[PDB]
This record gives structure tokens, C-alpha cells and sequence, in this order.
RNA sequence: GCUGAAAGCAUCUAAGCACGAAACUUGCCCCGAGAUGAGUUCUCCCUGACCCUUUAAGGGUCCUGAAGGAACGUUGAAGA
RNA sequence: GAUGUCGGCUCAUCACAUCCUGGGGCUGAAGUAGGUCCCAAGGGUAUGGCUGUUCGCCAUUUAAAGUGGUACGCGAGCUGG
RNA sequence: AGAGGGAAACAACCCAGACCGCCAGCUAAGGUCCCAAAGUCAUGGUUAAGUGGGAAACGAUGUGGGAAGGCCCAGACAGCC
């Protein structure tokens, strides 16, 4: 008798809202990388993506501990030579705070074609609105 | 402000009644026709639709055709917008004349420089040739080294090498105007601009100083 | 501590108007606003004043002694306010006050035009004095660095804006 | 400014002062007297 | 630097506030939605039947062939 | 059972322990001009005579003629002193 | 001439010596927020430096703990006359 497998065809996958106001950037991110996945699941396989969908509001209003609001630094190499471009925390968050926890997320994944289908199931918004009524997505209080 | 679209002329100089010599480009500004506006609440962002000239009506497709008669202006040579500034105000079908730059002095002229084709790096980048004697071997105008040895092992992204020159848009910035003949639909800027003889040149002010 | 130990005593003719942490004071100088430490809770009582550390923090003590000496000027800025002098030493140096800008000749080749904020006097009994007024101690200090600054006093003669009471120390250039 | 690895008081007037995690000396009376920790 | 305690003083700093460079982020110019996160706006075009089958994002026949595109030709200050 | 070895040419690229330009502190800093240290790598940073020369010396300039890494960068790019 | 697990990767280090099969269980080193299997475990402390996650002489009212000492309501220490 062989082990259970989820089927890409019936797995099914609900909508949450989760309010990133005050909390955590870490310790956010690490929950929505369970959920993403699936590790919450019963029915978890690691070829299958049967993690859920997730909103994100108030990306701009995420916390940080100690000094990491002005000196955790963001590198990244634009390919050319020389191209080594670098920005804080707040100025991410003053320019583009949606890459902020969508960077965080990104790295908690696994890399691969799977992982970068659960990081689809990411929708990150700075502000307090989302149009996805139509999806009823479920409040996760976490 | 909003800019124009004109064509390239040509060449000439204006002499000065004090005896200088200003070599001028003419520019043919035609009355640009306003074809559509945008707004922030349907398309986010401020900005007028213009065209010029004109177009047989054999050559204008259907899905070009009803957008200039949902405008209700005549089919031009093509399309081109202008971010407006806030406080400029433009209806569609409202036609803009070579005298809005009557009072500008300085104008950013913007076109497609002429074609080279391919280029050496010579030409291209400004590349020394290397020696025509003592005893060179087939690498007179050859780019010489590309690289430095097996550290970095490779070439770096944007090096200078042959390729396409030309042929590509090109702002030449704060050229004073000489003179706004409105009722010739003529516009004098000194100095030379880009792009051949009959192409359309992009007339804005000049944003700099 | 010993600066947070000792109460303030609010007289009367000013009042104040504690809303949880944010504090705001008027009085016949004006009215003053001022967020305090969530480190310190302060209590209202008679006449009085009193700040102490409040529990789960640290540096509340250190905190409190802040608060102390931060709304004793506060109050003595609603009644007394506050005053300081800059007199301008050197020849061609002049100033003089229109409106709410000072018109400063330092020596320089173009007039320098110091916009007053908002809450703070200026007056110049003489050309080579200026004399300012407000409420906040913090802000005319802050004006009076800022005039200082467009030419501070050098050490040889001691030219250049400074403070009426300070002294500068002067050195001679050695010769030879 | 001495910026030098071991700072010191150096009189009676200068004063040993940490601002920003540097480790500093001001001295009231003499300019010559002042030094940073670097 | 201002205000200011810890530390009755002092203190640019610990709470708070202000200045400060060709560096940084913008501003200038160019590329840029394969930005697969593949965006937006405007306009244009197509409004027939029928059969089969395991009955579905199914297959097939007849009728129909638009907008537009490509091809071909004359060519270009565009170009291997 | 081969990793072509100096210098030059061409073309570079990075580091900052900065030569110039920028911002400062101190000065045995009057001014001009310097000395020294701190911050700063955006851009810039000679042509000749002699020598295979790197270097160096010399002539004359320049705001300055930086120091290093890159197989003492670079011969399936040139040269061959 | 030695596989397996750990040390990111890593003959010689740590754990441990592979006869074969199992979609059983218990452990070793090492681990238990996510990548990535297992404590966002419990109790009491310390650190504010991202220290942890590289380094010396030496410098310093950083801060925790401990044991004494000098002076002091016959008024000390600081400030002010
Ligand atoms: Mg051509
Ligand atoms: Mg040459
Ligand atoms: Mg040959
Ligand atoms: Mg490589
Ligand atoms: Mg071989
Ligand atoms: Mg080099
Ligand atoms: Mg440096
Ligand atoms: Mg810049
Ligand atoms: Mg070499
Ligand atoms: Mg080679
Ligand atoms: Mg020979
Ligand atoms: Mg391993
Ligand atoms: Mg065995
Ligand atoms: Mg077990
Ligand atoms: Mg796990
Ligand atoms: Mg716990
Ligand atoms: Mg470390």
C-alpha cells in the first residue's frame, strides 16, 4: 500500500488576508512560507504545490527589531561590471515597501520551478485595499 | 509645455545686420491636431495624442481611421504624445499652431539620426588605430584587446565593440530659436539637429536652463 | 533622578492639559505642545508637577529627568519666555530686522536674509546688536546657532556673530 | 581633530564623552586637546 | 550644532530637533511589458449550417475568408 | 603526452592606503600660500629627449601628471627591441 | 585500501565500519523559525554590538555581578556666593 500523493488536479486552495501592520518582518515571512507550501497540510507532498492563496496589507507598515529600519541592506548586481546597487530598509520601503516582504518570502522558498509557483500565490499590496472581493478571501489572524 | 512635431527641412544661415552668420535648421511645423487626451482617471497619467500632416486615405487602415474620426480630424502621418504639465489644458480636435514657441528661447529638439549601418570601432567608439607600419599584422583597425586574462574570464557586459551606429533617437538639448514665422509654418532653431533631410523632428522646450 | 525628584510647580495664570503621553501648555506667552517618553508617565495634582519612571523601562528614570527639565522651560517660556543677544563685531557689520527676516552685512559679497519661524521675535536696539524673543527655548537656541553660523567668530579679532555673553579667546598670529 | 587609537584626557578641562559609539575628548579650553577614538 | 538628562553641574544624544560633500537616491539623455508579475488606453473586424462520438476546452463535412498580414513589384539619406 | 616568457601598442576593469577637483578638524592657521589628519572613488589624471627598457634622469607643460590588483591584465589582438 | 551521517561545499576532522531486501522501530555526532526532518519548548540570567557571524597591544563614566575601602546630618560629592 502506497503512501498517500496530492494531485495537482484536486487539490483545493483557500484565500486569506493577513494585516502586516506592526508585525514582525521575519516572523511574518516565516508563516506565510508554511502556508505558501503547504506544511500546514495533511495532505503535504514536495513535488505538489498544495499551499494556499495570500494577501498581504499594509505592506509598508511591517516592523523591524533594533537598528534594521536604517541599516539592513539590500544588495543586488545589476550584471554589469561594476553594477553592485545597494538600498537600505527604509528607502525600499519609501520606494517599492511591496518588494520588501516579497524579498523576504522569495528566500524562504525553495528554489525551483515549484518554489517559484508558490511565490505566484503571493499577493503583497501597501495599502489597506485589495481587489480580490470576488475571491472571498478568509481573515488569518496571525 | 507641450512640444511640436515638425520635419526636418534643412540646412541654411541667417545673416545678422551686424554681420554674423547663424547657420539655422529650418523646421516645417504644420498645425498639429489634438486626436486624444488623457487623464488620471482613465488612463493614470496627463497627456495629449497630436498628429500632423497629412495621409492618403487609401493608406490609413480601419482601426487608424476610426480613431482619427472619433477625434474628428483628419488622418496624419502618425502619432505623437506629450506629457502635459499641470495647468495645461487641451480639448481633442483642437489644433496647435507653430506660434506657442513665439515667446520660448531655447528648445530640445528630438529625432532619428541618420543611418552608418554597421561600424567599426573606430568610427563607433573612437578607437586608436594601431600602427599602419613596423611590421603590423592584418590589425590596423582591429579593437586590439577585449579582455584581461583567465581572473575575470570572460568579457564585460557593455564593452565597446562593432555594431549597428545610427539609425536611433537623439536629443540635441537648449538650442535658441532664431526665429517663429507662424504664417509659413516655419521655426528657425541655431545649430544643427538630428536626422536626415524630411524627417520628423520632436520640438520641445527646453528643459534645462 | 534628583532632576526628576524635584516637582515643578505650575503657577497659576497657565494651565496644562495632559492626554495620555502628549502634553500641551498655555499660557499668556502662547501655548506650547510636546509628546512625551512612553518610558515616563507624569501626574497631575495641585499646583505641582510630578514625573517618575514609569514601570517596564529601563532608562525611565533617566527619561523622567528630561520631561522635568523639559516642561520647566516650558512653563517659564509661557510667562517669562525667553531671550538672547547676538552683537556683531567688526567693521561693515550691521543688521537690521523687517518683518520677520534679518538683513545681516557680514562682509560678504551678497545680503544675507534670515527668514524667521514662525513663534520667535527679533528686534536690533542698535546695528550691531540683534535681540530675539519666543517661547521655546529650544527653537531660539536653535535660531541663534543658525545666525552664528553665517559667520562665526574668528580667533584673531574676534569678528563675526556671537553670543552677547559668551566670550571668545583671541590669539595673536606669531610673527617671523 | 586627533584621531588616534588611544584617547586620553590630556588637562583638567577635557572631558571623556561617547557619542554614537565613538569615544571622544572635548576640551573646553584647549582645541588642540580634542581627539576621537579611530 | 540646539535643547537635554543619566550625573543638582557639564554634556551634539541616551528621548527629541537642525545643518552638512563631485559619493548615495532623484533630477538630464537612451533602452525598456519575454516586467511569464507578459501591464494600460484608443480604434477596428468576425453574429453559417450539419453530422459523428467514448459527450468534451471532442472530432468531422459543407458554406464562409473579415479586420489585417504576408508575399510580389518600384524602392529609400534604412540596410551584411 | 607544453599553462608562450620582459617591455611597448591597442583595449581595459576594479581597489582606496586620494594625485586633482568636493566637504571638514587642528595648526607654531593674519592674508596669500601651506603643514597634518578625517570624510569622499563621481569624473579627471601630460607631450617629448636618452635607453629594449619597467624604472629613472632631463626638457617643457598641467587643476593633477595617484598608488596598487587584474596569469608582474591583455601574442587563438599586434609588435619582436 | 572505507561507503553512510555531521562540519554549507570539504581523502586525512567528528559520529560510525556498508552480506542482501523492507514505504518498520530506537539512537550517535549534529540538530529542531523558513529553505530543510525535528521545541517559534520550559525556568533563571546576560548582550544592543546583527555582538553572535574574523584579529592584537592599547584606549574608554558601555553594562551585569561580587567583596571590601575613604568621606559624610560635627553637613560629605557636584553646583552656586
Ligand atoms: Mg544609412
Ligand atoms: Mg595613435
Ligand atoms: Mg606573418
Ligand atoms: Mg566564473
Ligand atoms: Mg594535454
Ligand atoms: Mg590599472
Ligand atoms: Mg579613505
Ligand atoms: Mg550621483
Ligand atoms: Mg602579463
Ligand atoms: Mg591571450
Ligand atoms: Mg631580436
Ligand atoms: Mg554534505
Ligand atoms: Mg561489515
Ligand atoms: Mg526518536
Ligand atoms: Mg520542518
Ligand atoms: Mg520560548
Ligand atoms: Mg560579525
Amino acid at each position: 500500500m502506497k503512501t498517500f500523493t496530492a494531485k495537482p488536479e484536486t487539490v483545493k486552495r483557500d484565500w486569506y488576508v493577513v494585516d502586516a501592520t506592526g508585525k514582525t518582518l521575519g516572523r511574518l515571512a516565516t508563516e506565510l512560507a508554511r502556508r505558501l507550501r503547504g506544511k500546514h497540510k495533511a495532505e503535504y507532498t514536495p513535488h505538489v504545490d498544495t499551499g494556499d492563496y495570500i494577501i498581504v496589507l499594509n505592506a509598508d507598515k511591517v516592523a523591524v527589531t533594533g537598528n534594521k529600519r536604517t541599516d539592513k541592506v539590500y544588495y543586488h548586481h545589476t550584471g554589469h561590471i561594476g553594477g553592485i546597487k545597494q538600498a537600505t530598509f527604509e528607502e525600499m520601503i519609501a520606494r517599492r515597501p511591496e518588494r520588501v516582504i516579497e524579498i523576504a518570502v522569495k528566500g524562504m522558498l525553495p528554489k525551483g520551478p515549484l518554489g517559484r509557483a508558490m511565490f505566484r500565490k503571493l499577493k503583497v499590496y501597501a495599502g489597506n485595499e485589495h481587489n480580490h472581493a470576488a475571491q472571498q478571501p478568509q481573515v488569518l489572524d496571525i | 509645455m507641450i512640444g511640436l512635431v515638425g520635419k526636418k527641412v534643412g540646412m541654411t544661415r541667417i545673416f545678422t545686420e551686424d554681420g554674423v552668420s547663424i547657420p539655422v535648421t529650418v523646421i516645417e511645423v504644420e498645425a498639429n491636431r489634438v486626436t486624444q487626451v488623457k487623464d488620471l482617471a482613465n488612463d493614470g497619467y496627463r497627456a495629449i495624442q497630436v498628429t500632423t500632416g497629412a495621409k492618403k486615405a487609401n493608406r490609413v487602415t480601419k482601426p487608424e481611421a476610426g480613431h482619427f474620426a472619433k477625434a474628428g480630424v483628419e488622418a496624419g502621418r502618425g502619432l505623437w504624445e506629450f506629457r502635459l504639465a499641470e495647468g495645461e489644458e487641451f480639448t481633442v480636435g483642437q489644433s496647435i499652431s507653430v506660434e506657442l514657441f513665439a515667446d520660448v528661447k531655447k528648445v530640445d529638439v528630438t529625432g532619428t539620426s541618420k543611418g552608418k549601418g554597421f561600424a567599426g570601432t573606430v568610427k563607433r567608439w573612437n578607437f586608436r588605430t594601431q600602427d599602419a607600419t613596423h611590421g603590423n599584422s592584418l590589425s590596423h583597425r582591429v579593437p586590439g584587446s577585449i579582455g584581461q586574462n583567465q581572473t575575470p574570464g570572460k568579457v564585460f557586459k557593455g564593452k565597446k565593440m562593432a555594431g549597428q551606429m545610427g539609425n536611433e533617437r537623439v536629443t540635441v538639448q537648449s538650442l535658441d530659436v532664431v526665429r517663429v514665422d507662424a504664417e509659413r509654418n516655419l521655426l528657425l532653431v541655431k545649430g544643427a539637429v538630428p536626422g536626415a533631410t524630411g524627417s520628423d523632428l520632436i520640438v520641445k522646450p527646453a528643459v534645462k536652463a | 533622578s534628583r532632576v526628576a525628584k524635584a516637582p515643578v510647580v505650575v503657577p497659576a495664570g497657565v494651565d496644562v492639559k495632559i492626554n495620555g503621553q502628549v502634553i500641551t501648555i498655555k499660557g499668556k506667552n502662547g501655548e506650547l505642545t510636546r509628546t512625551l517618553n512612553d518610558a515616563v508617565e507624569v501626574k497631575h495634582a495641585d499646583n505641582t508637577l510630578t514625573f517618575g519612571p514609569r514601570d517596564g523601562y529601563a532608562d525611565g528614570w533617566a527619561q523622567a529627568g528630561t520631561a522635568r527639565a523639559l516642561l520647566n522651560s516650558m512653563v517659564i517660556g509661557v510667562t517669562e519666555g525667553f531671550t538672547k543677544k547676538l552683537q556683531l563685531v567688526g567693521v561693515g557689520y550691521r543688521a537690521a530686522v523687517k518683518g520677520n527676516v534679518i538683513n545681516l552685512s557680514l562682509g560678504f559679497s551678497h545680503p544675507v536674509d534670515h527668514q524667521l519661524p514662525a513663534g520667535i521675535t527679533a528686534e536690533c536696539p542698535t546695528q550691531t546688536e540683534i535681540v530675539l524673543k519666543g517661547a521655546d527655548k529650544q527653537v531660539i537656541g536653535q535660531v541663534a546657532a543658525d545666525l552664528r553660523a553665517y559667520r562665526r567668530p574668528e580667533p584673531y579679532k574676534g569678528k563675526g556673530v556671537r553670543y552677547a555673553d559668551e566670550v571668545v579667546r583671541t590669539k595673536e598670529a606669531k610673527k617671523k | 581633530m586627533k584621531v588616534r587609537a588611544s584617547v586620553k584626557k590630556l588637562c583638567r578641562n577635557c572631558k571623556i564623552v561617547k557619542r554614537d559609539g565613538v569615544i571622544r575628548v572635548i576640551c573646553s579650553a584647549e582645541p588642540k586637546h580634542k581627539q576621537r577614538q579611530g
